């Protein structure tokens, strides 16, 4: 019936990137013609047959497009299959980089909802949010302009570890989509539980994180604290896993929270526990 | 003083298919002092729209570039790489096999 | 996981053939990014790769200011060597510098290095500890006393730890569908006879990044490196690297030979072998 | 980033 395009490694790339279009016609990746939006009945490069695949690199503007394929189908009327599912070639890295922002924070209790906000003090038409590794077409919004800063608020959830990750978000003006600004810096979207809370106490302060279930990791935090710590569960004979945090004689205090988390899941943790108070 | 002839290798970006435009590569490395004049032949004679790489140099200090132009290989034309440096009474011509 | 960034800088002298002419080129792993010429129009540190571009003016008004500081501080350097080597004023000579610091996959410093060559020979390094300097030979002994009295190594050990990890770290975020990729080797083998009772079997590697690669022969197991023929690994031109590996084979016992090819971008090691 | 360097 219709061939299936593809991009690899992303649909979205980076000007001087690369990237490779195939086209799975019938069983194989077949001879294929390229067609653009723009010439919906002309194909590119006067009829260029591409054996296998078509990789475009060094990235540059001009590859920017709304792909499609017909793979070749020798015994036919036309001699070629119908088109195939459009490829959105976006490229990046055409003006500078938005801002992106979470609210109310970048942990997100699993089954809620988050708001990622894309701003800039340039006046970008259109914000597009981009989840990494994802092959979907980046969500698109309109920059409302409001005090001098365009930006936009993409909702997501309810948060489940597909919606997990690193987003990047863009920036366009005047460019049909294809032309994309340099991406905002990685923010990464945690989602929280369903895993039951540890249990955070403490033990010249040290506090103790504890749960049975079986976390290979414990994430202590501090509220408006800069940098989480770090430590492995330790096994106990009691069938608990802990991990001991010493906070020093530096103290200041302040109220805590630990989380646990499994290897090889970077982007979940168990519910927070309980909050603690650290007396001065 | 220090003196190290170059090191060539001369080969294709890509595959060789006759027809197929390609990109014709000469890698001098290994090098010392700097100063070499690299030329990229066909049929002996000189190519003219020859770029190369900036001038670098691997651990050891001894230098490397790359010089490459934009060619079509056939099975009849000739290519080749023409090294001269100080280490060189003469130039040193390598010539280009697909199969390396 | 791993990477590195580093500065190569190339100072010569050619009285009679020009002015003396500086070179410096910055690379992150096997990616050049920025490069500046004494001798171009531009005076200017320049953009060598796309994802660098995004860099605002400030900083290449600092980056510019830095290496224009080096080419003035280095091409004075050949005239110093002149003296502390006793050398005519009419030699062609060669000053180079490598610079540069090493992160792990954490992000974290792993090692820096900052060592300097005259006449393609080691002049003066910085020790593993960026706390003392190798001095090669009797004149880089001036320099260490002075690179001493002046608190360099100190200077070097703070840059070493924290603006140029920092930088690496900043480089790598901004391009990082480019320095973060793995291409893994397009592989296959050639079969050349050389008479009757003997032929070549050639292992290809193509078109991977980055550079660093294991190409090995073996027969029925062990290393084969009896006439095992290994080029140096060069560049295709495009940001990839290219290798072959070759061996003499009895004729009738290709079946024999295996090329083994271990590169980042392969999760299991290949074992390729020949067949008609 | 440029490294700040220093003479013989
Ligand atoms: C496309 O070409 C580039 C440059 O030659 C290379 O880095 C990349 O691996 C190629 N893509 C594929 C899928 O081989
Ligand atoms: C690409 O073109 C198809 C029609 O060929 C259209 O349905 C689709 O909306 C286009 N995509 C974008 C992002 O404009
Ligand atoms: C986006 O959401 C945040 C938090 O809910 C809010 O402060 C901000 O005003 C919103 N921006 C809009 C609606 O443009
Ligand atoms: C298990 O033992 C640890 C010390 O090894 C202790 O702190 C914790 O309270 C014990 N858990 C229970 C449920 O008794």
């Amino acid at each position: 019936d219709k061939p299936f395009l593809s991009a690899w490694p992303s649909a979205v790339v980076p000007r001087g990137g690369h990237v490779t279009l195939r086209c799975h016609y019938r069983h194989r990746f077949n001879n294929f013609m390229l067609y653009k939006e723009d010439r919906i009945h002309i194909p590119i490069f006067h009829g260029r047959i591409f054996q296998e695949s078509f990789n475009m690199s060094p990235v540059t503007t001009a590859h920017a497009g709304n792909y499609t394929c017909r793979g070749s189908h020798p015994h036919s009327p036309t001699g070629w299959s119908a088109p195939s599912n459009p490829v959105v070639i976006m490229v990046t890295g055409n003006h500078r980089k938005p801002s992106l922002l979470a609210h109310p924070g970048p942990l997100v209790k699993s089954g809620e909802r988050v708001i990622l906000q894309c701003w800039s003090d340039i006046m970008f038409e259109h914000f597009f949010l981009h989840k990494e590794g994802i092959s979907k077409d980046p969500s698109r919004l309109v920059g409302q302009i409001h005090d001098g800063v365009s930006k936009a608020n993409f909702s997501i959830g309810p948060m489940m570890l597909a919606l997990a990750g690193t987003y990047r978000c863009y920036g366009s003006v005047t460019h049909t989509s294809y032309q994309l600004s340099a991406p905002s810096d990685p923010l990464d979207i945690v989602v929280t539980g369903p895993y039951e809370k540890p249990s955070l106490s403490a033990q010249s302060v040290t506090l103790s994180c504890s749960s049975r279930s079986s976390y290979d990791m414990y994430h202590l935090s501090r509220e408006g604290g800069a940098h989480e710590r770090r430590l492995p569960a330790v096994r106990k004979v009691n069938r608990t896993f802990q991990a001991d945090f010493p906070l020093g004689p530096a103290t200041h205090g302040g109220t805590y929270r630990c989380f646990g988390s499994f290897r090889h899941s970077p982007y979940e943790l168990s519910d927070p526990s309980d909050p603690l108070l650290v007396s001065v | 003083m220090i003196q190290r002839t170059p090191k060539i290798q001369v080969y294709s970006r890509h595959p060789a298919e006759n027809g197929k435009s390609n990109f014709l590569n000469c890698y001098v490395s290994g090098f010392h002092p700097s100063d070499i004049e690299v030329d990229l032949l066909k049929n002996g004679e000189r190519i003219e729209k020859v770029e190369h790489s900036d001038l670098s140099f691997s651990k050891d200090w001894s230098f490397y570039l790359l010089y490459y132009t934009e060619f079509t290989p056939t099975e009849k034309d000739e290519y080749a790489c023409r090294v001269n440096h100080v280490t060189l009474s003469q130039p040193k011509i390598v010539k280009w096999d697909r199969d390396m | 996981g791993s990477h590195s960034m580093r500065y190569f800088s190339t100072s010569v002298s050619r009285p009679g053939r020009g002015e003396p002419r500086f070179i410096a080129v910055g690379y992150v792993d096997d990616t050049q990014f920025v490069r500046f010429d004494s001798d171009a129009a531009s005076q200017r540190m320049e953009p060598r790769a796309p994802w660098i571009e995004q860099e605002g003016p400030e900083y290449w008004d600092e980056e510019t200011g830095k290496v224009k500081a080096h080419s003035q501080t280095d091409r004075e350097n050949l005239r110093i060597a002149l003296r502390y080597y006793n050398q005519s004023e009419a030699g062609s000579h060669t000053l180079q510098m490598m610079f540069g610091c090493d992160v792990g996959s954490d992000g974290r410093f792993l090692r820096g290095y900052h060592q300097y060559a005259y006449d393609g020979k080691d002049y003066i390094a910085l020790k593993e500890d960026l706390r003392s300097w190798t001095a090669a030979d009797m004149a880089a002994q001036i320099t260490k006393r002075k690179w001493e009295a002046a608190h360099v190594a100190e200077q070097q050990r703070a840059y070493l730890e924290g603006t140029c990890v920092d930088g690496l770290r900043r480089y790598l975020e901004n391009g990082k569908e480019t320095l973060q990729r793995t291409d893994p080797p397009k592989t296959h083998m050639t079969h050349h006879p050389i008479s009757d009772h003997e032929a070549t079997l050639r292992c290809w590697a193509l078109g991977f990044y980055p550079a660093e690669i294991t190409l090995t022969w073996q027969r029925d197991g062990e290393d084969q490196t009896q006439d095992t023929e290994l080029v140096e690994t060069r560049p295709a031109g495009d940001g990839t690297f290219q290798k072959w590996a070759a061996v003499v084979v009895p004729s009738g016992e290709e079946q024999r030979y295996t090329c083994h090819v271990q590169h980042e971008g392969l999760p299991k090691p290949l074992t390729l072998r020949w067949e008609p | 980033r440029y490294p700040l360097t220093f003479g013989w």
